[PDB]
DNA sequence: GCAGACACTA
């Protein structure tokens, strides 16, 4: 069948695919099949890229029979896959088995489910005509502006409060202190006025936060990093951080932001694009108002 | 600083810009509404912008409410937290309904809720209809002011139905409320030249120190009379006067250039414009003025029905035949801007050619197509009933064409004898 | 015009009585529903004209002190009321299942309003709700709106109430179809029989095959709309067993049997 | 990739030197990109002249490996309404660089079918976000384009092939 | 990162803006006084309306305009509810403004905004005109509803004369230090037809593609405008000359037939030398050819027939 | 001014703001040395509700410039700030006015949210004076809350306080309207109720009833059970002088919260 | 624009 993947615990797959639902008109996922595992990447308007990686150890029947460069692609829809696995795995002790199949190239994506003498076979025809390949909103680690590690629960509360209030434009602030009083917050401007969601500074749930000087090795204290990010990009990672343990924040001088989600556990990587320029000269007043 | 039209608001009934007859027949209308039993439950005001359609009622409530300034003006920009805009107006009506005694606050709905979506437009009719036939003791006065202004043309309007063509009382309100017995429709007219000139005199003599500072005291008369004659809006006139007074000089003032009416356009096409002697510039300016009306059906029918009133049907039959032939040829262009231009140009050229025999004209009539459609619908439902009753006892298939042509008179004739 | 009946709590018929509420949400979402009160134990109610046909009878013989009389000459009386207000009386009565047996449900037909009497206790609270509209229809409309229709052959006997996984499979079809937003069915006479449902799309190929289910000509292919999501909700019927019939490649019925009464649903092509 | 396509899509130019006929336009665009300034190129002409082939070859030559990410292609095949120009175009033409500080090119192929409101939103976009992103408009009928758009875009005429 | 001349050389003060001396003087006077009421600015695109509004707001407020105003343009969701809410909040939030200064609501490209939003703006003005003022930047005043214009002083911008555009071109040339030719400048002015932005784009293209600005280079990069060619075609005496002009100026240059018909209709609307009967006959023939083009027949024979019929009705045997 | 509260009294504060935000879009809050007063004037000037928080409600009242400072804060903007987040709690909630409303939220953990709503400052407390101008009916709000939770206010009906002979027969019904020829354009869906005679605490012989709205009658009762008041927390009272013309007064006495509502009848 | 009837002092 050129591809095999048997899954018993479909709850983990259901909640993993549920992190890609906030995308409007969800479709066109570039699923990667590799010996390491399965990775799902989805991009919206070439401004935000999210990658969800499933390890080989997650599947109990991973074979990956192939005689090629070990780089094979297929494009299918999200809403079909998202609702495919959530419907079953109900009641108790059902041990529902999920089977993945793909006959190399040109064949539909076959999904087989078994639940109490009840069998299904779902086929997904792939879209591989004008796959431009390459792509990727990646970044170089040599010029990382700063790095931060925060708990998922702390960030989820900030994002949930950031959404319902509005805040169509949001700001990211990073500032270190010689007295270990590191400052990092997700502040924003809306019709309400100024909102200052000040994240905690203690080491209880903020594991590490240091600001670099564009070399990723020279840590500097007293410097401030201001990031101007759209609200639409932040709304996508709100549900991703809803069920998570540690959230890693990393951005460079180029302005792209890399967010790593940890929840063996799976890893979710989200890439974001900074807006054009700071509104007026708000970078001056962000430092001035928060310092007061 | 402060706007002149805001700082010079009237304080009594002798300062408002309104005709004597209009003041009299709104005073008699509002006086009888305050009685416990009133012939008209609500008052409807329809007219152009800046015609004192709201301030007159404001001082009227100022001098009639304390008999037994309490005005409950609806604010459409209210949201009301977690309340839909459709239910906001419903809650406003019931909120102001409980003011029949002691308070007696008049209701002045100047800013009516926007009616463009299908759901919110249909709700606006029965909301005031439910307040009419309600058997409740006493009645608080309610005045609705609607400004007669045509909505400018937009893109991708799909079917392009009514209301969106022209924001007027007739378009939005349906027939049940228009000729309801408990309703009075007091139309409003633009401010007259004499009243505008008197008000500009009063403003100029009130601003004597400012006008005499510059070289405007000698020039003021020409500017104010030009402003008064050019437009009929008092607010726009005051704005233009304030702009000119602030201006140092050597500046050509501008005016709204308000759009003409439907019958006004019909008269312009048939009779002509005295302001613009040149024929080419009159039609070209009219096109860029209101293309939204010319690029619309029933205008060519209006030209077709009113072209015989140029000389009471006493002009050249050959010219009439040429005009009707040109309109018929224009009708084949699928309603294009080029089609409208050619027919109107031909009509104007012909009527200019025969303009010598135009001493006495006639009245124009808006075409009766609605009546023709109504009788067509009545005949259609009558034929449907006839087919329904004639198919329950035997078989009879002849299509719809034979029913209208052959069975429209023969069939009732045979049943008459039997 | 005396339409007076009393509804009281019991042990068995409450599940049959509480099954009535599920359609009431759907019926309120639909246009309306008709009624025909006859004699003392027979009444038929259905949705007037999608293709919503819900011929269902209820044994009013067990109901206490029920009588029908009207000026409709024959034994059949046209009756119609809006089902939106029927939710309010049922939902509020469902909150008082903890205590209260003598409260009853007193209904009186007076002209337009149908007063409903409650005697809930928290010292007693009296509630008097009125049904808004009971407007009738033309007498000739009774014949043209006859809801009695049934067919035979190709009887699928559903799985008996022994394993609860069969209902969950149908309930899975309820949640999935709402999430995506044609349905095809298979039928075989080979003995227990197998059920197969298949969905064909441009790229969505769903097929479900039952290997060893306990449920009981051939090749009855049929293509129909998504209106069957209502019929899956009627399968619950915890008191008794449900019947299903599908043939003629155009029509399908869902015969829900509970106590003496039976409930059927009709789907067109 | 080859010997499996129609002859129309078999000899499509990939570089600027492979486009013939409109020598003046090619030289002017080459000078524009050698100086480092794109004045919102607008291409007009009959079908078959090679406007979209020329602009795709130019974008490839400028970008290289950044065509997949920084270059956006728009057409009549996908939905182009008021919401689309309001959201997708605004989101794309608001981002910074990733690897190279080159300009952002957005290809508005057969843009003459857009609505008047969409055209007005698009031209308010081109005026506001011109300091980093330069759009390209391709059309065959100039009468379907808003005259305000032609003022803000450098019109280039694509003559028939000699 | 070379910024284009349309954005790099845009004016930042009202002094650099030319074309309408009276209007610029009035704007400077009203900024010095500070009593700026509501206004509507309309005109043909590319004359300097929105940049004039921005410069006026700049040199009228300064830091207050930079930091504490809410300017909305066409690139926003201009729904009724959201615009109503946004302007309602912006009418509030008053600061320590000078007594002769007021908030400015810049409204760019308001011609495409829905009528319900106009009514909401009417209510917002009638409720909070004391604190804030509105500025309108559009192309034509017809798209604005009648009641809005009564509360404002409408300002009309005339087409820029050749002198002002030429002076701006010389200033930009001196700033850029580029060689020029008087014939090339005259060709640029002729091609612009009073459009400042088009003139700037053409001059920038000439400079960056050929270096020295010359008439030959400008004519090579961009041809003569089609309204002038069509106007010359319609006024031709002989049919053969008109046919040759049509072919060698539009068929060999790559001009669509429907665009030619539309340009002919526009020229005939604005033509003045022809009589009324001749004008209406030409309009009818243009419409007939237009519907023939729309129905599918888009060949040169239809254009030739239109020209032949126009010549026949002009000569009248 | 600087007022902080750190207790279970945050829920009623959020409840009161949501109640006041429904009546009017903008909430005008007046501060004074005596206590804190929050109220919103209705658009039709038919509903007057004020919630007054005692000085003991907060832990400090360091208010500095009898001056009565007032400001108009958006009700919708304020009601989304004092909300209780799901799966988390607010340890300290405070609001302050600087010499730009300075309101901050301190959760159980070290995370803190700082908000800056915009207000507009004339101590129009004459409405409160008319409220305290000063029959007597006492009914338990706990039993009324059962009827209010299911009143089906979506039809926007009216309430007729029918005391009849002795017992309170609260009704939620809609008046029908006639059409062209006796047509029911608006359907009348009535929902009446009756309370026991002995359940009423105070009553006055005032046969013939009065009519008042329900949306303002709904939100005024939810404030009671929202706050866990084991001590005191007495039921609401009804006060209204004779004839239907004058408005009706309602009061809910609490140890730290003053609840008032005035609704104009007819 | 235009026909029919009224207000108001020249
Ligand atoms: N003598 C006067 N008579 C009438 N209005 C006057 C006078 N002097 C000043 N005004 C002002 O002119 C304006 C006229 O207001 P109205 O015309 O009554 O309002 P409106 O008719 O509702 O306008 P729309 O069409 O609704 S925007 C007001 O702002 C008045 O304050
Ligand atoms: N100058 C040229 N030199 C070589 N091949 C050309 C040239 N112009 C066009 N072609 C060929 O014509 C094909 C189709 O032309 P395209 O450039 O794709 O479309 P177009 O000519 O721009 O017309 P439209 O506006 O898209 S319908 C290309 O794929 C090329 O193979
Ligand atoms: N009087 C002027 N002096 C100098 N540059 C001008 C002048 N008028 C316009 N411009 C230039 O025109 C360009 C943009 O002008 P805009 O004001 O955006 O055009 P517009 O007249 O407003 O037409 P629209 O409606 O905005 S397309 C800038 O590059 C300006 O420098
Ligand atoms: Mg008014
Ligand atoms: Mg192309
Ligand atoms: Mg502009």
């Amino acid at each position: 069948n050129k591809f095999s993947a048997s899954t018993v615990h479909l709850e983990h797959i259901t909640t993993a695919l549920s992190c890609l639902t906030p995308f409007g008109s969800k479709d066109d996922v570039l699923i990667f099949i590799d010996a390491d595992g399965l990775s799902f990447v989805r991009e919206n308007n070439h401004v935000i890229k999210i990658q969800l990686l499933l390890s080989r150890e997650l599947f109990m029947s991973y074979s990956y029979r192939n005689e090629t460069e070990d780089h094979m692609k297929l494009c299918v829809k999200i809403n079909h896959i998202l609702d495919s696995v959530s419907v079953m795995n109900r009641n108790s002790d059902d041990i529902v088995e999920c089977t993945l199949s793909y006959d190399g190239h040109g064949s539909p994506f076959v999904l087989i489910f078994e639940d109490s003498f009840i069998s299904e076979r779902v086929e997904y025809s792939t879209y591989l005509i004008k796959d431009f390949d390459t792509n990727g909103l990646e970044l170089d680690r040599e010029r990382i502006s700063f790095e931060a590690i925060i708990k998922g629960e702390a960030l989820h509360s900030a994002l949930k409060d950031l959404k319902e209030i509005g805040c169509k434009e949001c700001y990211v602030y990073a500032k270190t202190e010689a007295n270990d009083e590191n400052v990092f917050a997700l502040i924003s401007k809306s019709q309400l006025g100024f909102s200052k969601i000040k994240l905690p500074s203690n080491r209880s749930i903020l594991e590490k936060l240091q600001v670099f000087d564009g070399d990723s090795t020279t840590v500097i204290d007293g410097f401030a990093v201001i990031g101007f990010f759209d609200f639409t990009s932040f709304d996508k990672i709100r549900k991703s951080t809803k069920i998570a343990s540690k959230v890693l924040f990393r951005m460079d001088v180029h302005g792209v932001l890399s967010v790593n989600i940890l929840s063996p556990g799976i890893v979710i990587e989200v890439c974001m694009l900074e807006k054009e320029s700071i509104d007026e000269a708000a970078q001056t007043e962000i430092e001035l108002l928060m310092e007061t | 600083g402060e706007q002149w039209y805001e700082k010079f608001k009237p304080n009594c009934l002798e300062q408002v810009a309104i005709h004597k007859r209009k003041l009299k027949d709104v005073q008699e209308a509002l006086d009888a509404m305050f009685l416990p039993n009133a012939k008209h439950r609500i008052l409807l005001l329809s007219g152009p912008s800046g015609c004192s359609k709201s301030t007159v009622i404001k001082e009227l409530s100022k001098i009639l409410v304390p008999k037994y300034h309490k005005v409950t003006e609806f604010r459409g920009d209210c949201i009301v937290n977690d309340l839909p805009q459709m239910e906001s107006f419903s809650e406003f009506l019931k909120g102001a309904r409980y003011l029949v005694m002691s308070n007696l606050s008049l209701i002045l709905i100047e800013d009516l809720p926007n009616v463009f979506h299908i759901d919110t437009r249909r709700r606006f009719q029965q909301l005031i209809l439910q307040w009419l036939y309600s058997s409740e003791p006493l009645l608080p006065p309610l005045v609705i002011c609607i400004t007669e202004c045509e909505i400018p043309e937009n893109d991708n309007n799909y079917r392009k139905f009514g209301i969106d063509y022209t924001f007027s009382a007739e378009t939005i309100m349906n027939k049940e409320i228009l000729m309801h017995p408990r309703l009075k429709r007091i139309k409003f007219n633009p401010i007259n030249s004499t009243l505008l000139k008197k008000h500009l005199k009063f403003i100029c003599v009130q601003n004597m120190k400012m006008l005499k500072e510059k070289n405007k005291w000698n020039k003021r008369q020409e500017v104010i009379d030009y402003i008064a004659q050019e437009t009929g809006d008092i607010r726009s006139a005051i704005t233009t006067l304030q702009f000119w007074a602030t201006s140092s000089g050597s500046l050509p003032i501008s005016t709204r250039e308000s759009t003409i009416s439907y019958f006004h356009a019909i008269g312009k096409v048939i009779h002509g414009s005295h302001s613009t002697n040149n024929d080419n510039e009159m039609i070209n300016n009219l096109f860029e003025n209101s293309n939204n009306l010319l690029s619309k059906e029933d205008f060519k029918l209006g030209i077709l029905e009113n072209y015989n009133t140029f000389n009471k049907g006493e002009f050249s039959i050959s010219d009439a035949s040429s005009i009707v032939d040109c309109l018929s040829e224009c009708d084949n262009m699928n309603g294009l801007p080029e089609s409208n231009e050619y027919g109107l140009r031909e009509v104007r050229k012909t009527f200019r050619n025969i303009s010598k025999q135009g001493h006495n004209h006639g009245t124009v009539y808006f075409p009766r197509e609605w009546k023709v459609r109504k009788l067509q619908n009545s005949f259609k439902v009558q034929a449907e009933d006839w087919l329904n009753v004639s198919l329950y006892k035997y078989n009879a298939v002849h299509s719809f064409r034979n029913i209208t042509l052959e069975f429209g008179y023969y069939a009732p004739l045979i049943r008459k004898c039997q | 015009m005396k339409l007076k009946l009393i509804v009281n709590g019991c042990e068995a018929p409450d599940d049959y009585k509480l099954l009535r509420t599920t359609i009431n949400t759907v019926a309120s979402l639909r246009k309306t529903a008709i009624l025909r009160f006859n004699s003392e134990r027979l009444t038929i109610i259905s949705t007037p004209k999608d293709t919503g046909q819900l011929w269902c009878t209820i044994p009013h013989d067990v109901f206490r002190l029920y009588t029908v009389i009207s000026a409709r000459e024959l034994n059949t009386i046209t009756m119609e009321c809006n089902c939106d207000s029927l939710l309010s009386v049922f939902k509020r009565y469902d909150r008082v299942m903890n205590q209260g047996s003598s409260s009853n449900m007193t209904i009186k037909l007076q002209s337009c309003a149908l007063g409903i009497t409650f005697e809930e206790i928290v010292k007693v609270i009296m509630h008097s709700f009125k049904v808004p509209v009971k407007l009738l229809f033309r007498a000739q409309d009774t014949r043209i709106q006859e809801p009695m229709i049934n067919y035979i052959q190709l009887m699928m006997y559903k799985l008996p109430p022994i394993s609860g996984e069969f209902g969950s499979a149908f309930h899975g079809f309820i949640r999935r179809v709402e999430r995506y937003s044609h349905i095809h069915l298979m039928g075989v006479k080979k003995k227990d029989v197998e059920l197969k449902i298949i969905v064909n799309e441009l790229d969505w190929h769903l097929e479900i095959c039952w290997n060893g289910p306990l449920d009981s000509s051939t090749h009855e292919v049929i293509i129909r709309c998504k209106d069957w999501k209502v019929c899956s909700k009627l399968y619950a019927a915890f008191e008794e067993v449900v019947l299903a019939i599908s043939h003629d490649e155009s029509c399908v019925f869902h015969c829900s049997l509970d106590e003496r009464g039976q409930i059927i649903y009709y789907i067109a092509r | 990739s080859k010997e499996n396509l129609p002859w129309v899509e078999k000899y499509r130019p990939e570089t600027l030197d492979e486009v013939y006929g409109q020598n003046e336009v090619i030289t002017t665009v080459r000078k524009f990109v050698d100086e480092g300034k794109l004045p919102h190129l607008l291409f007009y002409g009959p079908p078959g002249t090679g406007k979209t082939s020329t602009i795709v070859a130019l974008a490839r030559e400028i970008y290289g490996k950044n065509y997949s990410n920084m270059v956006l292609e728009l057409n009549a095949s996908d939905d182009r309404g008021i919401d689309v120009v309001r959201n997708q175009i605004k989101d794309f033409a608001s981002t910074r660089q990733i690897f190279s500080k080159g300009f952002k090119l957005i290809i508005l192929d057969e843009a003459d079918a857009m609505t008047n409101a969409a055209q007005n939103a698009l031209r308010r976009v081109i005026e506001r976000y011109t300091k980093n992103t330069r759009f390209c408009v391709l059309a065959n009928y100039a009468h379907k384009l808003t005259p305000a758009l032609l003022s803000r875009c450098t019109r280039f005429r694509f003559q028939p092939l000699p | 990162l070379q910024l284009p001349w349309v954005e790099k050389y845009r004016p930042q003060v009202l002094s650099d803006i030319v074309g309408n001396k009276e209007t610029i003087d009035r704007l400077q006077q009203i900024a010095k006084d500070g009593n700026m009421p509501h206004m509507i600015i309309s005109g043909m695109p590319g004359i300097g309306k929105t940049t004039s509004v921005h410069c006026l707001a700049h040199e009228l407020l300064g830091r207050s305009y930079a930091d504490g105003v809410l300017e909305l343009n066409a690139s926003d969701d201009r729904g009724i509810d959201v615009v109503r809410n946004q302007i309602k909040h912006f009418a509030q939030k008053k600061l320590h403004l000078p007594p002769g200064k007021h908030k400015i609501v810049i409204l760019d490209e308001a011609d495409s905004m829905t009528a319900g939003a106009q009514q909401a703006l009417r209510r917002t003005m009638e409720l909070y005109s004391n604190s804030t003022r509105f500025a309108f930047a559009c192309n034509q005043s017809n798209k604005i509803i009648e009641p809005l214009q009564s509360r404002c002083a409408i300002l009309r911008y005339s087409k820029l004369s050749d002198e002002d555009v030429l002076k701006r071109l010389l200033q930009i040339i001196k700033l850029e230090d580029v060689k020029y030719t008087n014939d090339g400048l005259e060709a640029i002015i002729f091609t612009a037809e009073g459009d400042m932005r088009q003139a700037i784009n053409n001059l920038q293209s000439t400079v960056a593609g050929h270096g020295l600005v010359n008439a030959d280079n400008v004519f090579k990069i961009v041809d003569s405008p089609h309204p002038l060619i069509v106007k010359k075609m319609l006024l031709a005496s002989n049919l053969e000359d008109s046919i040759q002009i049509l072919r060698t100026d539009l068929w060999k240059k790559g001009y669509s037939s429907i665009d030619i018909v539309t340009t002919s209709f526009r020229v005939t609307k604005n033509l003045a030398q022809v009589k009324e009967s001749v004008r209406l006959e030409m309009i009818k023939e243009i419409g007939l050819t237009h519907m023939r083009i729309l129905e599918g027949v888009g060949t040169y024979l239809q254009l030739a027939s239109m020209l032949a019929k126009i010549h026949k009705l002009n000569n009248k045997a | 001014k600087a007022t902080i509260t750190e207790s279970g009294k945050q829920n009623i504060w959020f409840r009161a703001i949501y109640v006041l935000s429904t009546i009017q879009d903008d909430i005008k809050i007046t501060v004074t040395t005596n206590e804190l007063i929050a109220w919103s004037m209705n658009e039709t000037d038919t509903t007057l509700c004020q919630v007054r928080f005692q000085k003991s409600f907060f832990e400090e009242y360091e208010f500095k410039p009898h001056k009565l400072y007032s400001f108009r804060v958006n009700g919708r903007h304020l009601t989304t700030i004092s909300r209780k987040p799901d799966g988390d709690g607010i340890k300290s909630f405070t609001i302050a006015v600087n010499n730009r409303l300075i309101v901050v939220i301190e959760m159980d953990s070290l995370i803190v949210k700082e908000y800056c709503p915009q207000f507009q400052p004339e101590r129009e407390l004459t409405s409160a004076l008319f409220n305290e101008e000063v029959n007597y009916i006492c009914c338990n709000s706990t039993l009324l809350k059962n009827f209010l939770d299911n009143c089906n206010v979506n039809v926007t009906d009216e309430v007729k306080l029918e005391i009849n002979v002795h017992r309170l027969s609260i009704t939620a019904f809609t008046k029908a309207v006639y059409g062209k020829n006796n047509d029911l354009l608006r359907n009348a869906l009535s929902m009446s109720n009756t309370i026991s005679t002995l359940d009423l605490e105070h009553y006055c012989l005032f046969t013939k009833s009065i009519i008042f709205k329900l949306k303002d009658f709904k939100n005024f009762i939810t404030i009671g059970p929202s706050w866990k008041t084991t001590q005191d927390g007495n039921d609401n009272i009804s006060l209204w002088f004779c004839h239907p013309g004058d408005p009706i007064l309602m009061q809910m006495q609490k140890p730290g919260v003053k609840l008032e509502l005035v609704e104009v009848t007819d």
